[PDB]
């Protein structure tokens, strides 16, 4: 014993699979795991789930894709369906749950016919054409093709189902606020892009006290005072708020004494003149992410202007 | 040699279901027991030391829980809520954890029954919401009433709030301090304004509140001792700009053939500093502050002209200072004018615990003060500050919200009773949840009596009987060791605290119960 | 301050043992009631063991923590006292411990808890006698049929129970036995059970007699005897010894042949002397020599070597034989008497599963019963006999105590409320323990329902109501009832359903549970000690 | 149910002393300090 | 640390699926091995040898595993093999597949107990089904049995040699009938000795009217060829044997020592003359033989064999009808080795063999297997073992079943007939088991390699007509075939325990919910 033979030592250590056995058995089972992994997933009665990532980060979840995103699965075909719904999610949102369910079920009976002796290729075609027929028959089941563009009530009733599926507890609040969100946004950059929505996360003050703003927020500090004018005059500058330093290494040089006085002195007055010209426009706020000149803010307070950072 | 293909990584741990679910509940109970003793007029506090060897005592659990680095996932959520409620309202975060696990605890046997968690959470949402409104209904305001000075209630709340942590014997002392101190916070109302000075040594009963700012800090330069340190009615200069001969300014090489021009230049560099100083002096003010370092020589010039100065200052305390004296911090010496120039009732600087401090207060319009916190134990300071911190933020909301309730567990007993009768209304599986919701609910005084080492059962049955008909704010007395109108015994709380508490607890389990399995990645 | 191990006290150990007990409970929580699911354990090397009875499971479960071992050994005892309730009793132990601990987990004085528990048990059993149902009025065979198939539920064989129980009841009435001159005691474990993989339990057969896990010694020896000429003999048959030290010394060689001659002739004449009686069947736990084998073939005799001591004792009691440690007489000569013979209709060795085992049919002296097991694997048979082993006991107890208790968890259903009211009687603080005692006592139907996997509380609630109703309008002859079902998931009359259990089962169960928690509850501190 | 589960890192060596035992332990230490300085 | 310290435990559906999966493997690894078109497998024993065999039992009997139910499945194979021999070609493949669908209701959240409950119902009808569709057969008619045997053996490599074995199996089987049980005579397959000798050819192996001994004449002068000898079975040794009582001698006089030595001579010779007084011819004993007596027995020209294995001595005794003796003085002429048609000792090639032929109506016989190589031979006899075993089962029951899956479909619709008429939740399990049955002919298709789905549907369609029940699947054509002409006929009892075993497997694995390791005792 202790010495079988190999007809092909082609492999320096690797996994070659064959005989349909993996396809007929191993491929199926791995898929069946995924079904079992997320069978509970969808449902207003479907409950959430949490997983820790490899970097020990918490994730409570009911959405399959996100939790699916948290799984370094190693079976190849596993990833296929994973990335499948992953893009599917990228395409539509919820349904990840559903498609995986479709996935396993389609697989689950498939080997049965395969085990019953049905042709894999013929299995492919029949599986194909039926889906095509399904597309054909799908449209004839549309009812209540809700149309009202900018009402709150319709979509609130509408969007709830998405909410209820992945949050069965707080539909009324969540419905109105996104409905509040959706109606607030009109076709401006082209038909209500999702990215036109921003979200801020603030701990405490349980969900009922969560709100929605017709504006936008920053969880950042401030430099001078804090005021609101109903006529807000904002200055926006991707440029860092300071004297424009040449990118080239331009070192100031002097030759005589009186340079020093006027050098510091002049810099002061020009930034003041810089900010003054801004202030004369009445702009009570200037914004930038970039580096901020200290005397400028000194001036900015002197003309009492808001700064963003 | 083929091998059956694994699904996930080696050692990717998972455990599913009730055995999974119940385990977390135990951990929650484990968590709570670490904090059960904590809050209470005769409550408890703990000490924990890090791996670095730094000891840390605490009475507010959130700090302790923050110290207690949880490895379990679901337990961190409990830790997470503490930061929330701590970032919300303060002590009772202690109780908040008690809220959850006890809510966890009573359902746990019902969890043994294969009950869909959604059912359980369904009532939990129902119970909390119904509970919450009753809180609002039986909440207490005073501004409709007549016998309140705007601070007495705040005064009462803190005494109530303060009557659990380490300075419990001096609540009557500090309460006035903070209330009148918080009276200054209008209307930015933020804690950043008001500083805390953890000054070592001295009896905490000698700890000070100054209607101004003091500096725990300084630094030694040459003449820094020499100049006068009393300025009876001084004028305050606030410079951000440093004062030194081109120490860290724009970098530039200079070119000069002539020695005299070389001569002239180095003279000129000095005249720069003199010129600011001339601007400094000719301002006529007497005190200059700088976040930045100051040339030692100018101090001598200030000493020569008997002006005070200080550099390298914390801007925060400087920010207080400008917010204290109303003057404006400057970067331009030349554009200076007296309008931005601070004034104070009197400035001084005093030795305290050997430490070299700088004193100035009496500004009639100063919306910012600072707390000189004497105390002989390092650990006391932060612990007190944390106690101090809670005291401020809690009354801050109280200033924000003129709604109060009695303490001493009366609220919860009132709720449990109300829900108890309400459970009779609702038939079926919900009804059992309601009672347990009440049954978990009552725990808070029980531990208090436990932390009092009393027979809470007599108290409870007395309470429940006494809370059947005779009066709302009847509740536990620690000292008389039984029922009392803690409201008339002046145990008064902002509603929001428990309001947020139960709600946050509510979702916690609703979060908690909603998971069937765990997955681990190495 | 003791070396080689520390101590933990109070709640830490208190809860710890609670955690230990609950762990023990969940191990067995799924194998109880008509819908319990049986366990199996790979030993270490694949000699696995499937079984539903915890007493086996626990006995086969290694334990290191103290308190759990109490339960396992306690589980063993009730098995040594009942046999099932292993399905239940340990479940009772921890849960009552669970609730009682919870009270103390607040403040409650343990000794107070003990005292109410002391009353609670006494309260319970008294009402148990106040709720008893007697089988004497009932049809003997019918209720034994009922309880067995009730006992047959939760077991592998519950489907075939009617065949089985009928088989079983015949066995016990075939194991009738006259006791102290005033009792008809019926001896368990006296019935012989032989397990044999192969045919189905459909083909499993009871022996109206005894069956032997033995074979014919001599292939030439005959195989089946239609006669009653049967003997047992502890005395072995070899060339007789000197048997202590007795040296044989020869100075005169002339008789060594005669010496060596008689060495076997003694065995030979003993063969002849017993044969001259005409005995046709003999057993000997001792060894049997081939010289004897040859002689018996000449007789065409029937003989057995190395038979287990107990069975031949049953044989002598069965056949009417006298087991004989030797041949003797009140006079010195070793004589033998036909009166020592045992008698029976026919004896055959038969190859079941290609292995010839010996059958005994209808000993006229004392009617005997033995049961032949047929199954798929050895794993199936050795477990089903345990159920069979327990199957005998319960009926034996029913025979032992002519009284019955309805099965299907009615007990605590009635107990819970009756104690619930009874708790109010004391007025102390112990009634809480009484209340938890009842509350914890409610566990069984919940375990049933979860084992049946439906909404438990509502079933419980309905069970609470009718039993609560059973405590309203004392005209209860048409208001007192008993019963609950799981297969259809709704309550019933187990009395009408025939779902019955022996009273003694629950009686000792509660008491043994009562004692156990008492032992466990009073603990407040454990101290470890490392080995040498 | 009964099985090990992880809560705080190094839990084996995360020892913890509580209550009256802890308090006295402080006292003996404190006395040690007291007597250490007595002379 | 609480429970058992590093002994693993698991519960519920994962356990359920795991057992479901392993059996699926367990059945699968052999699905190639049934049918006249089966395959044939060769194995590595752990210690180096080779066994090549199609009979699944030994294959699984030669299988090491870690998961339990597989080992649980293992014994089930060997048990039915032990009781029935074959069907092991099929029973387990039935078994796991039953489980394979059996899981399918686990996701249906149906409690297995009912699923068990239907099963016990299902088998009952199944046994009733087969009894209805059984056929008794005469047992005296040889040729049908021979047909039955080839029908029973046209599955193994000896297929090319059906004629030989069929008669070979029949002859030994017939000649083993121990009538002292009245008319309840019972045959034995342990008196059916099998001797495998390499070399020669299958055609050379034959049934011997007697016994074969791998030993030799102790002395040349004893003849190696005799027609009608007399044979002695001396259970006792032939030499001087210990005085059992730690006996001792104290001689003092010179002649004593020499005297005693003669006495042992005398004692031995004593034995010799007692033997010869019955005028025997052949001496057989399981113990040694004194050459000095052997001189005497040589002096009597009486054939002698020493140290012969006891079971053979019995079969030798059962060959010549004589009974073994341990007592030469109590030897009885009723056990004269009469019933000996020919005595001989041949040379097989490097081995003497003892040739004992033409007993009058012998009851014991050994089959002489003369082939190519012992692993070939060992494979043969296993097939022989099955061949003879079923025959006695046929000798145990004259009622026969038509296999080839024909019976399988018969119950299948029969349960379907039962299924639709048995309304309730349990109905779906009932049809499912019927659904399970259909695989065996299907499996037969793959071993042939034909369009399984179409043929199966037609077969079911074929068996929808009540008029025809013998329609089964041909081994080689892979076509629907009525059995009556095809003749693949089987003992009913073979199929009974088959289903009996199959369903027992199902219930046993189904009640499982849990795994426990590390017992440490």
């Amino acid at each position: 014993p202790k010495a079988p033979g190999f007809a092909q030592m082609l492999k320096e250590g690797a996994k070659h699979f064959s005989g349909l056995e993996e396809a007929v058995y191993r491929n199926i089972q791995a898929c069946k795991e995924l079904a079992q992994t997320t069978r509970t997933a969808y449902g207003p009665n479907g409950m959430n789930k949490m997983v820790i990532n490899h970097l020990e980060k918490l994730f409570v979840t009911n959405d399959a894709a996100t939790i699916l995103r948290e799984l370094e699965v190693q079976h190849p075909a596993a990833k296929m369906i994973v990335m499948a719904s992953h893009m599917q999610e990228q395409e539509v949102g919820d349904g990840t749950n559903f498609v995986l369910v479709f996935a396993g079920a389609l697989l689950e009976l498939a080997e049965e016919l395969l085990r019953i002796g049905l042709s894999v290729s013929e299995v492919i075609e029949g599986y194909e054409i039926a889906c095509r027929k399904a597309h054909e028959i799908l449209p004839n089941l549309v009812c209540c093709s809700a149309k009202n563009l900018r009402d709150i009530d319709e979509v609130s009733s509408l969007l709830r189902t998405s909410i209820m599926s992945k949050q069965y507890g707080n539909e009324v609040f969540l419905a109105k606020l996104i409905a509040q969100a959706c109606v607030s946004i009109f076709p401006d950059s082209g038909h209500f892009n999702v990215d036109n929505i921003r979200v801020c996360k603030i701990l405490g003050s349980g969900i009922s006290s969560s709100s929605v703003l017709h504006g936008m927020v920053f969880k950042k500090e401030t430099e001078g005072d804090v005021t609101s004018v109903k006529d807000a005059k904002i200055a926006v500058y991707s440029c860092p708020f300071d004297g424009m330093i040449t990118e080239t290494k331009g070192t100031v040089l002097i030759k005589t004494a009186e340079e020093l006085m006027n050098f510091s002195k002049g810099e002061e007055n020009l930034m003041d003149a810089q900010v003054k010209a801004i202030a004369d426009t009445g702009a009570n706020v200037v914004v930038t992410g970039g580096k901020v000149a200290d005397m400028a803010l000194h001036y900015a307070n002197k003309y009492n202007i808001m700064l963003v950072r | 040699m083929p091998t059956p293909v694994i699904l996930l990584k080696e050692g990717t741990d998972s455990s599913q279901g009730i055995p999974q679910l119940v385990s977390n509940i135990s951990a929650c109970q484990v968590i709570a027991e670490a904090v059960r003793t904590t809050l209470g007029p005769r409550g408890m506090d703990k000490l924990i030391v890090d791996g670095r060897g730094k000891a840390t005592i605490s009475n507010d659990g959130a700090t302790i829980l923050k110290l207690l680095d949880v490895v379990h996932p679901a337990a961190k959520t409990l830790v997470d809520i503490a930061k929330s409620q701590d970032a919300e309202v303060g002590d009772g975060t202690t109780s908040v954890t008690l809220l959850a696990a006890e809510f966890l605890k009573q359902v746990k046997p019902y969890v043994e029954e294969g009950l869909h968690p959604q059912i359980i959470i369904r009532a939990f949402r129902t119970a909390t919401q119904l509970a919450v409104n009753k809180i609002k209904e039986i909440a207490v305001t005073v501004k409709k009433a007549d016998k309140v000075e705007q601070r007495k209630l705040l005064e009462k709340c803190a005494m109530t709030a303060l009557s659990s942590k380490l300075i419990s014997q001096q609540k009557a002392f500090f309460a006035k301090m903070v209330v009148d101190a918080v009276m200054m916070l209008d209307d930015l109302l933020q804690l950043k304004m008001i500083g805390i000075k953890k000054v070592q040594g001295g009896a905490l009963e000698d700890s000070q509140l100054v209607a101004g700012v003091a500096f725990k800090k300084t630094f030694s330069y040459a003449g820094f001792e020499m100049q006068p340190k009393k300025y009876h009615n001084p004028k305050i200069a606030l410079l951000n700009v440093e004062l030194e001969l081109k120490a860290e300014k724009d970098n530039a090489e200079i070119r000069v053939h002539t020695v005299e021009d070389y001569q002239a230049i180095v003279d000129a560099e000095w005249n720069i500093l003199y010129d600011k100083l001339e601007k400094i002096h000719h301002s006529g003010a007497k005190v200059v502050l700088s976040k930045l370092p100051i040339g030692d020589v100018a101090t001598q010039y200030f000493a020569d002209r008997d002006m005070f100065c200080a550099g390298r200052v914390p801007e925060e305390d400087l920010k207080r200072t400008m917010m204290a004296c109303g003057g404006s911090i400057q970067t331009s010496v030349n554009a200076l004018s007296a309008d931005v120039l601070g004034r104070c009732q009197v400035f001084e600087e005093t030795q305290i615990g050997g430490e070299r401090y700088n004193f100035f207060t009496g500004c009639p319009k100063a919306k910012t003060c600072t707390f000189i916190l004497r105390g002989g134990a390092e650990q006391f300071m932060e612990e007190t500050e944390r106690s101090l911190h809670d005291a401020i933020m809690i009354v801050r909301r109280a200033i924000k919200n003129d709604s109060v309730v009695a303490g001493g567990g009366a609220i919860e007993m009132e709720l449990s009773k109300y829900l108890r009768d309400y459970s009779r209304t609702i038939p079926g599986k919900q009804q059992l949840l309601i009672g347990a919701y009440a049954k978990a609910l009552e725990i808070i005084p029980r531990q208090l009596c436990d932390n009092a080492g009393f027979d809470a059962t007599n108290i409870l049955n007395k309470l429940r009987a006494r809370h059947a008909q005779g009066g709302t704010w009847y509740g536990v007395d620690i000292n008389n060791e039984d029922i009392a109108d803690n409201f008339e015994a002046f145990v008064w709380e902002p509603a929001m605290v428990r309001i947020n508490a139960l709600t946050a607890a509510s979702e916690a389990a609703c979060l908690i119960v909603s998971v069937d399995e765990t997955i681990k990645n190495p | 301050l003791s070396v080689f191990g520390d101590r933990s006290t109070g709640e830490t150990i208190r809860s710890q043992n609670v955690m230990a007990a609950a762990s023990i409970a969940n191990i067995v929580k799924s194998s109880l009631g008509p819908v319990g699911l049986d366990k199996m354990l790979v030993d270490d090397i694949g000699d696995v063991t499937i079984t539903n009875d915890g007493a086996t499971i626990l006995k086969l479960l290694e334990v290191e923590h103290p308190a759990a071992k109490v339960l396992c050994e306690l589980a063993d005892l009730q098995d040594k006292e009942v046999g099932d309730g292993t399905t239940s009793v340990v479940i009772i132990a921890a849960e009552l411990l669970k609730n009682a601990d919870e009270l103390v987990k607040q403040k409650i004085h343990p000794t107070s808890v003990i005292s109410g528990y002391r009353l609670a048990c006494k309260e319970a059993v008294r009402y148990i006698n106040e709720n008893l149902i007697v089988n004497t009025d009932e049809l003997g065979r019918d209720c034994l049929i009922n309880a067995a198939k009730t006992s047959m539920s939760s077991k592998i064989i519950g489907i075939n129970g009617d065949f089985f129980a009928n088989m079983v009841v015949d066995a016990v009435l075939a194991i009738k036995y006259t006791d102290i001159r005033g009792q008809p005691r019926y001896p368990v474990n006296s019935v012989n059970i032989l397990k044999a993989h192969g045919r189905s339990q459909m083909e499993s057969m009871l022996i109206s007699g005894y069956a032997l896990n033995c074979v014919v010694g001599s292939q030439g020896m005959p195989k089946r005897i239609v006669n009653a000429k049967i003997a047992c003999l502890d005395f072995s048959l070899q060339k007789t010894k000197m048997k202590l030290g007795v040296q044989v010394v020869i100075t005169d060689p002339e008789k060594l042949d005669q010496i060596r001659q008689r060495e076997s002739d003694i065995t030979k004449e003993r063969i002849q002397k017993i044969l001259a009686t005409g005995a046709n069947v003999i057993l000997t736990t001792g060894g049997i020599d081939d010289m004897c084998l040859k002689y018996f073939v000449e007789a065409g005799a029937m003989a057995v070597r190395r038979v287990l001591k107990r069975d031949l004792k049953r044989i002598a009691k069965a056949s009417g034989a006298t087991i004989l440690s030797t041949l003797a007489n009140l006079e010195g000569e070793e004589t033998f008497e036909a009166a020592m013979l045992g008698q029976a209709e026919e004896v055959v060795q038969e190859r079941i599963c290609d292995d010839e085992l010996i059958l005994i049919k209808n000993t006229k002296a004392r009617t005997s019963a033995s049961i032949i097991l047929r199954g798929a694997n050895d794993f199936m048979c050795d477990e089903m006999e345990r159920s069979l082993h327990d199957a005998l006991c319960v009926v034996k107890r029913v025979l032992e105590s002519k009284s019955v208790v309805p099965g299907g968890g009615a007990v605590e259903a009635a107990l819970s409320i009756y104690l619930e009211n009874y708790a109010t009687s004391m007025g102390s603080r112990e009634q809480l323990a009484i209340a938890e005692f009842a509350r914890s006592l409610l566990v069984i139907p919940n375990t049933l329902a979860v084992n049946a996997a439906q909404d438990s509380t509502d079933l419980v609630a309905k069970l609470r109501a009718f039993h609560n109703e059973a405590q309203v309008n004392p005209e209860r002859k048409n208001l007192k009832w008993i019963g609950l079902d799981l297969s259809n998931g709704k309550p019933r009359d187990n009395k009408q359903a025939g779902v019955f259990e022996p009273t003694i089962v629950k009686v000792k169960s509660l008491k043994f549970a009562t004692e156990a928690a008492i032992t466990i509850l009073r603990i407040d501190d454990l101290i470890k000690l490392h080995p040498e | 149910y009964g099985r090990p589960f992880l809560i705080i890192k190094d839990q084996d060596r995360k020892s913890r002393l509580m209550g009256l035992e802890a308090l006295k332990s402080h006292i003996m230490a404190a006395k040690a300090v007291a007597n250490t300085m007595r002379t | 640390l609480v429970l058992s310290q590093n002994t693993k435990r698991e519960s519920g559906r994962k356990v359920q699926s795991g057992n479901i999966n392993a059996a699926k493997t367990i059945a699968d690894i052999i699905r190639t091995c049934l049918g006249p078109k089966s395959m044939m497998k060769m194995l590595l024993d752990p210690m180096g040898g080779i066994v090549m065999t199609n009979d699944g039992n030994a294959i699984l009997r030669e299988i090491q595993v870690q998961h339990p139910a597989a080992k649980s499945m293992i014994e089930i194979s060997r048990t039915q093999d032990e009781e029935v021999g074959d069907g092991t070609t099929s029973v387990i493949i039935l078994a796991g597949e039953m489980l394979s669908v059996a899981e399918h209701f686990l996701e249906q959240q149906m409690h297995p107990t009912v699923v068990i409950s239907a099963y016990r119902k299902a088998l009952d009808d199944m046994i009733s089904t087969l009894k209805k569709i059984s056929i008794p057969v005469d047992i005296s008619d040889s040729d049908m049995m021979l047909n039955i045997i080839n029908s029973s053996i046209t599955t193994k490599a000896i297929s090319r040699w059906s004629s030989l074995a069929c008669n070979i199996a029949l002859d030994a089987v017939k000649m083993v009938q121990f009538e002292e049980n009245g008319r309840k005579e019972i045959d034995i397959k342990k008196y059916a000795r099998v001797e495998k000798i390499p070399g020669g050819i299958i055609e050379d192996s034959c049934v011997l009217r007697g016994v074969m001994i791998n030993k030799d004449v102790t002395h040349p002068r004893m003849r190696r060829y005799i027609k009608n000898p007399r044979i002695v079975l001396l259970d006792s040794s032939l030499e001087y044997k210990k005085g059992e009582s730690q006996t001792d001698i104290e001689i003092t006089r010179e002649e004593d020592f020499t005297r005693i030595l003669q006495m042992e001579e005398e004692y031995i010779q004593q034995l010799c003359e007692d033997i010869i007084q019955l005028k025997p011819d052949v001496v057989i004993t399981e113990k040694g033989i004194s050459d000095l007596a052997q001189h005497y027995l040589m002096r009597a020209n009486i054939t002698a064999i020493r140290r012969v294995r006891k079971t053979d001595n019995n079969r030798i005794a059962r060959a010549c009808g004589a009974r073994i003796v341990s007592r030469p003085e109590e030897l009885r002429e009723d056990d004269v080795g009469t019933g000996a048609g020919l005595l001989e000792i041949k040379k097989i090639g490097d081995e003497y063999f003892t040739f004992i032929t033409d007993c009058k109506d012998p009851k014991a016989c050994t089959i002489l297997l003369r082939g190519a190589s012992k692993e070939i031979l060992s494979e043969v006899e296993r097939n022989l073992q099955d061949a003879m075993q079923v025959c006695r089962n046929v000798l145990l029951d004259p009622q026969l079943v038509p296999g080839g899956g024909a019976s399988e479909m018969a119950v299948a619709h029969a349960l379907t007939e039962k299924s639709k008429a048995m309304t309730g939740v349990e109905q779906w399990p009932y049809r499912a088991v019927a659904q399970a049955l259909e695989v065996i002919p299907r499996t037969l298709i793959q071993n042939c390699g034909a369009s399984t789905i179409r043929l199966l549907t037609s077969l079911r369609a074929k068996h929808t007509q009540e008029n025809c029940e013998t329609w089964g699947v041909n081994g080689e054509t892979g076509t629907l075939v009525d059995m009556k002409e095809l003749g693949i006929w089987e003992p009913l009892a073979v199929k009974l325990q088959t289903y009996k075993t199959a369903v027992e497997t199902a219930v046993l694995l189904l009640r499982i919910d849990d795994i426990v390791s590390g017992h440490k005792k």
